[PDB]
RNA sequence: AGAGGUGAAAUUCUUGGAUUUAUUGAAGACUAACUACUGCGAAAGCAUUUGCCAAGGACGUUUUCAUUAAUCAAGAACGCCGACUAGGGAUCGGGUGGUGUUUUUUUAAUGACCCACUCGGCACCUUACGAGACUGGGGGGAGUAUGGUCGCAAGGCUGAAACUUAAAGGAAU
């Protein structure tokens, strides 16, 4: 009965991205980042900004007809921090609070597997 | 400068749903957007390249496949249905991070094998050295010649499990994790080896299309539809 | 319709679509977790697979030669101590024996673990007993005084001195 998108929450420091696409990932439904909701240019990563971004994400997903999302939560990864910023749990909580059902939370940050440091 | 005015792009979007191949259980996996089928980029060829990443638990009803996501590649569109075929397999990262422990060795192998079709697959394997029950030393390392011999028999018997399978036969073989049981039985002569897994299957080349083979993987179908009433 | 980034910012990119997402290609590196008071190497050092090329060490040996040996100035290649007793636990490589479980069978040989012994290693924790006799340098630590020598430093509204001199500024108000 549910229609499933995916969440693609990329929560670095300095910013968060709440970007629902379809089940493939080819077609996007309301990418809104954290720094476009309220910008003091340093509160972009804040839980308030992630809650605002996930809330109007869930507005447009209920508009299009998506009832549930599979959550893919990633950090900046690479040769860098690998820990999700303060916005990841806030964006997930606001997506669940704003009507969308949550399924399949998974951690898809890019572990660099022998990287390019030195 | 001047940027753009918006015109709502969800009025030109069309909903298809994805029918999985019949080497699985319940095969309606979800839906997919595409732009509306106009001339000059019809929607049925705006599709046909998309892979979707589904969970094998969602494809098989159970929860012991809660890891092991798979990829399904859209091949043929008919009647607002996307018929898919197998495109790959991958663990989640948390599964193999949950498997790796210090004071053991991980033997990992991979082989590039061409099946009984002309699909060529890079297929991987991981295995971790167990300790026996009554073992009192804390290490249980393999002596690296046991690693070379274990990796040798892993490569030989899983390249025997491919070439002796098609894609549908290999997929139905690696759903109930039984190539892992073949590796375990063939390798307990050398080292104990807890939790052998396949962990990753990549398509490299795919032969041709063969709509008949895809529709025999799914089921038949042909339409004479409605007629205009004037 | 912003993205980096910062303690905040900024240089930078961006409606000729940045960042995010999906598919794919190319490049140059690198070999994550496994990874250890573990291994190997003469040292610097060495971590993906498979193969080839030579090498090396320890062990096993009722094999062989028979003193062929040890140390280092010169030269060449690469780049709490000792001459000292016993131990103890753990670990790496080899060997012998035991006799249980994983293994298993008439295709080849080949494991893993447990225990005792033994040889050789990287360490660790202890014990007993010994004379162990890219070269150039003033003289302890913490301070104290200074009628010596060498320095640096004060004055006093600026303008403004030969001129009791303008404008403007300062200060106190």
């Amino acid at each position: 009965s549910q229609v499933f998108g995916v969440a693609r929450i990329y929560a670095s420091f300095n910013d968060t991205f709440v970007h629902v696409t379809d089940l493939s990932g080819k077609e996007t439904i309301a990418r809104v980042t954290g720094g476009m909701k309220v910008k003091a240019d340093r509160d972009e990563s804040s839980p308030y900004a992630a809650m605002l971004a996930a809330q109007d994400v869930a507005a447009k997903c209920k508009e299009v007809g998506i009832t549930a999302v599979h959550v893919k939560i990633r950090a900046t990864g690479g040769t860098r921090t690998k820990t999700p910023g303060p916005g990841g749990q806030a964006a997930l909580r606001a997506l669940a609070r704003s009507g969308l059902r949550i399924g399949r939370i998974e951690d898809v940050t890019p572990v660099p597997s022998d990287s390019t440091r030195k | 400068g001047q940027k753009k005015r918006v015109v709502d792009p969800f009025t030109r979007k069309e909903w298809f749903d994805i029918k999985a191949p019949s080497t699985f259980e319940n095969r309606n996996v979800g839906k997919t957007l595409v732009n509306k089928s106009t001339g000059l980029k019809s929607a049925s060829d705006a599709l046909k390249g998309r892979v979707v990443e589904v969970c094998l638990a969602d494809l098989q009803g159970s929860e012991d496949h809660s890891f092991r996501k798979i990829k399904l590649r859209v091949d043929e569109v008919q009647g607002k249905n996307l018929l898919t075929n197998f495109h790959g397999m991958d663990f989640t990262t948390d599964k193999l991070r949950s498997m790796v422990r210090k004071w053991q060795t991980l033997i990992e192998a991979n082989v590039t094998v061409k099946t009984s079709d002309d699909y060529v697959l890079r297929i991987f394997a991981i295995a971790f050295t167990r300790k026996q029950a009554n073992q009192v030393k804390r290490h249980s390392y393999a002596q690296s010649s046991h690693i070379r011999a274990i990796r040798k028999v892993i490569s030989e018997i899983l390249t025997k499990e491919v070439q002796g399978s098609t894609l549908a036969q290999l997929t139905s073989k690696l759903i109930p994790e039984v190539i892992n049981k073949e590796i375990e039985n063939a390798t307990k002569d050398i080292f104990p080896l807890q939790n052998i897994h396949v962990r990753k299957v990549k398509l490299l080349k795919q032969p041709k299309f063969d709509v008949g083979a895809l529709m025999a993987l799914h089921g038949e179908g042909s339409g004479e539809e409605k007629g205009k009433k004037v």
